[PDB]
């Protein structure tokens, strides 16, 4: 029918508007926003720690430091790099060996769906191992806490500080999961999907949330470090939004036309 | 104020919230949030630090990449100089208290740094 | 209520399952208003 | 009718083309309560903010393309004088207040007569990083003249060129190929937009209220808001028209609430 | 505002005593005794019993005595040495193989939010093994009661004294762990977290309480003494005080500055 | 009641599950009274 | 008691030696109707500047004779900066509006040990030229540095160094003998003031209200109240006593009406 769209508001119409027809029925409520992003869906595969960690030093790194790569998954749609969270998302093409290949992450569901920018909820993690018959253990600190990097000696073995806090660290059985429903826990009132302004933090970068994060879980084996192993274990982190809210539309990603 | 009975003077007590530069002058002082205080026969002053955050829970442990420091400074500026009788001490001593007020709320318990046994 | 089908029982009480607000003291409604 | 004069503290401005105020998420953005991240008194409006503020912007030739933008960042304007937009009594509260919580209201004027052709798509669009160049510096009052009009290349569609920070000699520098402050230009018009059509008006009306992931937000590093001017039919004249339009715009902010009172912001 | 410290009493104020300003709302109640020592923490790592044991033998223990040390958990915050009571807590920072290193414990997590003088609650104590597919058991005897050192012989086969008893000795499922709650058994109404007065015991000394103790557990692995292994097995225990009270504030530890 | 979310239902009794004091027969008050 | 905390705004000043708030020539000097020549909407008193403004004075010193003045005018303090005296937001409204209407409380500070001896005569000298040399121009910082202590030579008791006008070369320059704003120095306690004794106060409190001779007078050109710390006896010590003690003041203007607002004033 006659319109101005550049009045800004299109009143969505039917076919009766126009035409002789009739409304169809409706058919289903699944482009909720609480039923939508309440399903599990893979973050980051992240390395298992078999000794007390050196977490991921701020950037700009440089060489020489002995850290642990790899190992904290810092939970959260957005992009991040070695643990920390980042702007851009950054994959190597041809991951030649020089230098330390950072492990990087991006939840692929959630920005093809999110057209908000701002959105909280709880966060469901469960940890699938991707080793056969690994008794691991899923430790965790919020978004605003660091991780307690030493060994305490109990009976002449190194037992690191990773296995006690007041965090919870939940022990898998052997063959089993963890899964446990994290509260939002953040100091911002949501989470940006897309933030604008600038982290006066460690020098300021425009668009990058400091507190964007329902805080950084990391994977570890129940042995002193004398019993470490030799071959790298690997774990998946999967993540469900329990009772999501979603504020203020926007725009989804750019699909090429090649 | 620990000093003798017959000193008097004042003392300006000036909380700056973050800025840039931390403020040293008694100019840069006396703009942010500050009180007098005048040395008399109470010999105490409670200059309660307001909660001025965006977050409302601030994080209670700063050990991070690190800049000129939120929460901001509190700093003792003397106003006046202290002006002191005959045979009396000269310099005398402020001694500071840090307690917590009304509506100082603490949440998160976590795993507590154990270097105070070795 | 989300994807939830439990409408029967709820074992953990609703603060320590959910994560609810504190306090500070369908019909799809359009996203834009023409005045 | 279409002849609203919107009337604000000692600034009015008319319009004989108004096609409404396209008022955005709420049927009044203008009530607001206070922040409740702040155990201190607002500095609420007074009559002297409490006006629009006109400020320039760069000319709309034939030059330029398609989905070509140009952003006016808010209240990132105020405070490096973009499009001599100088803020008054706003920027000299704005310097002196730590957190800052308001919501606009914009109107982006160009006068096209009956024979020219062209669509400015003119949004407020929430939480981006566009003033800002591929390589973190935000762009001075030069580098907007040096190009006048930014054009929608590859590196904004998939938001690769978004500032980063510097991963140090340690780790292999990713090919970093994504980044979530992109434009889908397509897809401009979900913000609260009007299109500047070249034969249906001459002034648009958005009025946006606060938004932002904190109660309020911090007064110098915020860019909550983003005025974007985008070109989606290029313009079009016979040779004797009136040759490239100026456009301005008039930033009015609705009830701020200013936290935190320091001294004028020094670096 | 004008005030006197010298008063003992300083009446804690609000921003609008002095100033405008408003109260803040009470954000959480996490610093609730009754919640905040409700909450399991490493305790001490003690070797697995294999035979019948020979309890450590009291202060001062002279050379020569076959006894077994490092077996028995005396389940108490306060510092403990050779699995009985002490007051200092001593580490060993080079220890040569001189003697017999005694096998000390502490609760970290407890003295560093100890800021009473009196504490009581009930305690659950978990042990967790620190040994892939560990069959273990858990004996335990109260304060105030002594471990059965002997063996009886059954079926040519010298089962111990510490199978049986009228004290609680859960057996470990194989891969498994132990947990039950102890009630408060001590004699003294309360555990003194700081002690001034003399226990009138052998020799006395001050600042040494002599019933400040929820009991001692010890773990021994369900096989005759035929049946012994070789290597040593560890297991350790955590613990949570149930239902804590606590009385008399008092000072918290003296973090240095160094 | 401590860090107990179970409000539905105890199994063991009292006596069992906590230890209670035989007998001898919010508003956080302060520890020291200016008298 | 004598125990009075005059809280205003975000700044609160004590006193443990009241004598009590000198309100002049009315009961309550806050209470102020708007100026009726305007007709515009008046800036009225808002919570950044209703607040105390410390700035320091000159020392006291022995070598100071008796009647030797110090005058710090209102406003003319706060727009030249007297005595590290920076009149904050104050200022910055100050310089925007063309007329300003406020009636000021001021409170002058200076700790006397028991030992000394000296009254300062502080009081609020409505329209006089205190602050300007025998010749036109106001004094600077330097030459406030310069003298420390303004004496009172017979030019100030006779008027005769009142800036005048030149007369240029037709008319013979007059043998100029007197001008209406003297100091007789005898009679400045008919003024708003109170004698800072160094045996019964450290802080005199005054509060007057505007007065003027038009409803609202100008912002940059006004005089009409001046602070005058006047040496009515000497101060006094024995050997070891403490030296050259500082005088300092607290200006808050109550009640302000701001009219006819322009930019920041360019001369």
């Amino acid at each position: 029918s006659t319109d101005n769209a550049e009045t800004g508001v299109i009143e969505a119409g039917n076919t009766d508007t126009d035409f002789s027809g009739e409304l169809a029925a409706p058919g289903s409520n699944h482009t909720n926003v609480k039923f939508l992003f309440d399903r599990s869906r893979l973050l980051n595969v992240i390395k298992v720690l078999e000794k007390d960690a050196v977490f991921p030093r701020p950037f700009p790194t440089a060489t020489g430091t002995q850290q642990d790569d790899g190992y904290f998954c810092l939970l959260t749609p957005r992009p991040t790099v070695a643990s920390r969270p980042a702007t851009r998302f950054g994959l190597y093409v041809s991951p030649s060996d020089s230098g330390v290949l950072a492990n990087t992450s991006l939840d692929f569901n959630f920005y093809s769906l999110a057209c908000f920018t701002y959105f909280r909820s709880d966060l469901e993690v469960t940890v699938v191992s991707l080793e056969p018959d690994l008794e691991f253990a899923v430790g965790w600190f919020p978004s605003g806490s660091e991780y307690q990097a030493s060994s305490f000696v109990y009976d002449q073995l190194h037992v690191p500080y990773h296995f006690t806090g007041r965090t919870p660290r939940a022990f898998a059985s052997k063959g089993g999961k963890v899964s446990f429903v994290l509260p939002w826990n953040s100091v911002s009132s949501v989470l940006p999907v897309r933030w604008g302004g600038a982290s006066k933090l460690s020098s300021a970068t425009r668009g990058l949330p400091a507190h964007a994060d329902w805080g950084t879980i990391y994977a570890f084996i129940p042995r002193p470090n004398e019993k470490k192993s030799t071959a790298v274990k690997h774990v998946a982190v999967y993540i469900r939004y329990k009772n999501a809210r979603a504020w203020c539309p926007s725009m989804l990603p750019f699909r090429s036309y090649k | 104020f620990c000093g003798p009975m017959m000193a008097r003077g004042k003392f300006l007590l000036s909380y700056s919230p973050p800025n840039g530069t931390q403020p040293q002058t008694l100019s840069e002082a006396m703009q942010c949030t500050y009180s007098i205080w005048d040395i008399g026969l109470n010999s105490s002053w409670t200059f309660v630090i307001p909660y001025i955050s965006p977050s409302d829970y601030r994080e209670t442990r700063a050990i991070t990449n690190s800049v000129y420091s939120a929460d901001g400074w509190f700093s003792l500026h003397k106003l006046t100089k202290i002006t002191l009788p005959p045979d009396c001490p000269q310099s005398p001593c402020i001694l500071f208290f840090a307690s917590a007020g009304e509506d100082y709320t603490l949440r998160l318990p976590v795993d507590c740094n154990p270097s105070y046994v070795f | 209520r989300g994807n939830n089908g439990n409408m029967t029982f709820n074992y953990y009480a609703n603060t320590y399952q959910n994560s609810v607000d504190f306090s500070t003291s369908g019909i799809l409604n359009p996203l834009g208003y023409l005045k | 009718d279409r002849v609203t004069t919107q009337t604000a503290g000692n600034t009015a401005i008319n319009t004989q083309s108004s096609l409404g105020v396209l008022c955005a998420y709420v049927e009044d953005p203008t009530k607001s309560d206070p922040p409740s991240s702040s155990t201190d008194q607002p500095t609420t409006t007074f009559t002297a903010i409490d006006r629009w503020y006109t400020g320039r912007l760069n000319s709309w030739t034939k030059a330029v393309k398609t989905f070509s933008f140009q952003a006016v960042p808010l209240p990132g304007a105020f405070l490096s004088r973009q499009g001599g937009l100088n803020g008054g009594a706003f920027t000299a509260t704005l310097h002196r207040h730590f957190l800052m919580k308001c919501g606009w209201q914009v109107q982006v004027q160009c006068n096209l007569t009956q024979f020219h052709q062209g669509a400015l798509l003119v949004a407020m669009v929430p939480e981006t990083t566009l003033d800002v160049k591929p390589d973190g510096k935000a762009k001075s009052l030069q580098e907007l003249n040096e190009e006048q009009w930014v054009e929608m290349s590859d590196d904004y569609r998939t938001g690769k060129n978004m500032p980063f920070q510097s991963l140090g000699t340690y780790y292999r520098p990713p090919n970093w190929t994504w980044g979530p402050n992109f434009i889908n230009p397509y897809q401009v018009t979900v913000f609260p937009h009007q299109i500047l059509n070249a034969r249906t008006s001459t002034s648009v009306d958005i009025n946006v209220p606060y938004i932002g992931e904190t109660p309020t937000q911090s007064s110098e590093t915020q860019n909550s808001w983003t005025l974007l001017v985008m070109v989606l039919v290029p313009l079009d004249y016979k040779e004797g028209a009136t040759t490239d339009p100026e456009i301005t715009f008039s930033v009015r902010p609705t009830s701020p609430y200013f936290n935190g009172l320091r001294n004028r912001y020094t670096t």
